[PDB]
């Protein structure tokens, strides 16, 4: 899949419909030891790009449900965490922030192991947010003050955020 | 916009070597060799290349008519110095047009190399955009179809630092437009034409439908596909057109989204200055958002943020749905074309809107499409009145209208042949020159001031009009020092001493003024002020009870004396009473 | 004239005559075969496009595809008599 | 003169 991908540049739109299914079957009952096959999936997803401009609502549940599982190896979380911090740079993630930020921040509250990458997961999103993130400043700070949590990142571009200028 | 710098010629060079492929071509299924809407394949190597250069004159002539047209077929080295000297003489401060094809040639290097020759494939010539930057140093705008498109940017921008830096023992005035970045190469689609850049630059429509059809996953209007799209009827400017409409409502859109991203420091310089570089980039943003579905990213110099995100394009998506499900019935039966409520909801959204404004908020973001509703005669009654109750908030509000343009509009539509209208222009001149008195006599360079003392003579209009009307026509004869005489051969003198026992407070003001800003240094109504005992009405209403009105009066009277005095003679009587 | 129909080499029926692209099942035997004996093979479409020869005359190729999904090619050419090479 | 033509 992968191979073929890269071959067809802007062609695969019309052949992915077929293999949405199978993909949702492996992420719903992965049975690898422990989760190497889906590990694998989450790679090939991570250069799509723009081919999910009209299907990123059907495969981005179970991507936040497997962050959202800790029972899962470490290294799964942190797999879905960096494939959504690439599929960021491409697609707009505007109507789905609320869905995105609520899990972070109980990740963030849950366990130290993916606070880095959470944080970074962040800083990505607000910057593609840009003002419209203005309305989850304050929950996330309330989160954030209760442990010690910084970012050079995150903390530039809430500043930036709240003086009104970031460009 | 003082800065009205214009374009005044187009040079087409195109290297579309027709039955040669360069050696790095991959071949040949796919290749959809459709360029201009033509396929050289059935006309041969000669007549297709005449036949396409008449096209791309056709497609450029649409946007700016009266460009000088300069045109080259694979021109090799002095033909093109010889090109760029010949434009820079017949205009050294305008701007010129380089319209680079490249469809024929190796992928650009890092000089420019390109495949011209004496018809010998082995004559490579290697090119320099330094002597490109040279030959054309004048403010120039570039336009490039390579594939490798954005290695010419950069390689530009070297150059043009390189120059500098000698200069120091163009840069600033050059704009480019480049298909893609310089690590990708355009698509090889079947479907799709070679020249896809051009298209959209200089064809909005016909590949914006194409796309529309083929894009869509699901279609949601069964029975229209392209063999309709390819028949729908009427001219590009014949606005009660299914064709006009969507041009109309294609260009308001794609205003509202440059003025509700850019920053004003851009948007009056590439929006507004020109002509042709305002259909360009407008036309770029298309080429944007759909070349972005291909994995290709145009490239541009200024630099925008993107803009595909944005809300807007999901309106233009409704409209075009709209108008295509009555495309079947209109061909086959002939049923009359039906206009969409597309402006209808805009304007309603903007009095929505308007039901609550205040400073400590984000402006509205429909004002350009006021100011295209303007331009018409079917919703202009309503867009007059909203833009009036607009306006009617503080002073930051009317700023807002100055900077989209609506004065140059609005000093036309003055002199139009309707009566029902005066009321808003009124209301609407009386704010615009109550927040800004400094317009350059516009007012009284044209023929607008004649409305205005028309429009003060009618007896039947009421007095909140003519109080209005008698306040414009103070200001331009205080403001301009040229409405002077023309207040006078319209007897403005003879309106203001009838007017003088209107009842009401605000107009007895306001003619004492107009009577005292008018007796200043006129030689003419010096005499006309004199001849006419206009002294004797004046000093009434010092009797007036309300005391602004006797300020008003001693204004006048003393303005009227102190100046007829100058001659003293026999005013000296009215001198001393 | 004489310099444009050199370049020439195929025409398309939409701009000489749409009437036969149209077609349609017309009922008539292919122009080539006739057999009392056998089926007649019908004509079932023409070709979107001829080509053209270049020579001292010009002759155009026609394509025909029959009911039986064979395609048959014949050469049209006008300026001749053809009644004695039918005799022949 | 205009940028954009109206039907006065
Ligand atoms: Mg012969
Ligand atoms: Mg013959």
């Amino acid at each position: 899949i992968e191979q073929i991908v890269v071959a067809l540049g802007g062609e695969f739109k019309l052949y992915l419909p077929q293999l949405i299914p199978h993909m949702l079957r492996v992420f719903m009952h992965d049975n690898s030891p422990g989760r190497i096959v889906s590990i694998k999936l989450l790679a090939a997803i991570q250069l799509f790009g723009a081919n999910l401009d009209d299907y990123l609502h059907l495969l981005l549940p179970p991507i936040v449900k497997l962050f959202d599982a800790p029972e899962a190896p470490l290294p799964s979380r942190k797999a879905a965490l960096e494939t959504v911090d690439r599929l960021t740079e491409s697609l707009d993630f505007t109507d789905y922030a609320s869905r995105i930020i609520h899990p972070i921040v109980r990740t963030l509250d849950q366990s130290p192991e993916l606070r880095s990458t959470a944080m970074d997961t962040l800083s990505s999103l607000v910057f593609q947010l840009g003002k419209k993130y203005q309305i989850f400043i304050p929950m996330v700070n309330k989160v954030l003050v209760r442990h010690r949590i910084n970012h050079q990142r995150y903390d530039v571009l809430i500043c930036r955020i709240v003086k009104g200028y970031t460009l | 916009m003082k800065d009205r710098m214009k374009t005044v010629s187009v040079a087409l060079v195109l290297c579309l070597n027709v039955g040669v492929d360069p050696p790095d071509v991959v071949k040949t299924t796919p290749c959809a060799r459709l360029e201009c809407w033509i396929d050289p394949l059935s006309m041969g190597p000669q007549k297709a290349l005449e036949t396409i250069g008449a096209n791309l004159q056709k497609q450029y002539e649409n946007w700016q008519p009266r460009a000088r047209y300069k045109q080259s077929l694979d021109p090799t080295v002095d033909e093109v110095k010889k090109l760029c000297t010949s434009l820079r003489r017949n205009a050294k401060e305008e701007r010129v047009l380089f319209h680079y094809n490249g469809h024929g040639v190796p992928r650009p290097t890092v000089n420019g190399e390109v495949w011209v020759f004496n018809k010998n494939y082995t004559q490579y010539i290697p090119l320099s955009i330094y002597d490109l930057q040279t030959w054309m140093g004048s403010p120039s705008i570039f336009v490039y179809d390579c594939s490798n498109a954005g290695l010419i940017v950069k390689s530009f921008k070297q150059f043009a630092l390189q120059r500098e830096q000698e200069l120091e023992v163009s840069m600033k005035n050059c704009i480019q437009l480049a298909a893609c970045e310089a690590t990708e190469l355009l698509p090889m689609i079947p479907d799709l034409p070679a020249d896809l850049f051009t298209s959209c630059l200089t064809t909005p429509i016909k590949i914006a439908l194409r796309w529309f059809c083929m894009q869509k996953c699901v279609s949601l209007v069964p029975g229209v596909t392209l063999d309709l799209i390819e028949k729908i009827p009427g001219r590009l400017n014949d606005r009660r057109t299914p064709l006009g409409e969507l041009n109309w409502i294609f260009t308001a859109i794609t205003d509202t989204i440059a003025w509700n991203v850019l920053p004003r420091d851009l948007f009056q310089k590439l929006f507004r200055q020109d002509l042709l570089v305002a259909s360009l980039f407008r036309n770029f943003l298309l080429a944007e958002r759909i070349m972005r579905s291909y994995n290709c990213t145009p490239v541009s110099s200024p630099r925008l943020p993107p803009t595909y995100m944005h809300a807007m394009w999901q309106a233009w998506d409704l409209a075009v749905d709209i108008c295509l499900s009555q495309l079947p019935t209109i061909i086959e039966e002939g049923t009359a074309f039906r206009h969409s409520p597309f402006f209808a909801e805009q304007l309603t959204a903007f009095q929505v809107w308007l039901t609550m404004g205040v400073e400590n908020r984000n402006p509205p973001e429909q004002l350009p499409i006021v100011l295209q509703v303007l331009l018409s005669q079917v919703h202009r009654l309503r867009a007059l009145d909203l833009l009036g109750r607009f306006l009617d908030l503080g002073p930051w509000a009317v700023s807002l209208a100055l900077s989209v343009g609506i004065f140059p509009y609005v000093l036309k539509l003055l002199q139009s042949s309707a009566r029902e209208l005066r009321p808003l222009l009124v209301f609407i001149w009386a704010k615009i020159l109550a927040v800004d008195s400094s317009c350059q006599a516009d007012l009284v360079k044209d023929n607008g001031h004649k409305y205005f003392l028309s429009v003060l003579a009618d007896p039947y209009m009421p007095a909140e009009h003519r109080t209005m009307t008698a306040f414009i026509l103070a200001v331009i004869v205080n403001s301009y020092h040229t409405g002077q005489e023309a207040c006078l051969q319209g007897n403005l003198i003879a309106i203001c001493l009838e007017q003088l026992n209107d009842p009401h407070p605000l107009l007895r003001q306001w003619v004492a003024i107009c009577l005292g800003r008018i007796w200043q240094n006129f030689d003419s109504a010096r005499w006309c002020g004199v001849r006419d005992s206009a002294h004797e009405k004046l000093y009434s209403l010092l009797s007036d009870p309300i005391p602004e009105v006797r300020c008003a009066a001693v204004f006048a009277l003393g303005t009227f004396v102190g100046n007829s005095a100058e001659r003293t003679d026999h005013s000296t009587t009215i001198d001393h009473n | 004239i004489s310099k444009q129909l050199p370049q020439l080499t195929s025409l398309e029926l939409q701009y000489v005559s749409p009437k036969l692209l149209m077609c349609r099942d017309l009922e008539l035997a292919v122009p080539g075969t006739y057999d009392p004996n056998q089926p007649i093979i019908r004509i079932q479409s023409i070709a979107p496009s001829l080509q053209v020869i270049t020579s001292k005359q010009r002759p155009r190729k026609l394509t025909l595809m029959g009911s039986n999904g064979h395609e048959f090619v014949f050469l049209l050419k006008g300026h001749e008599d053809l009644r004695q090479d039918e005799r022949v | 003169e205009s940028q954009f033509e109206m039907d006065i």
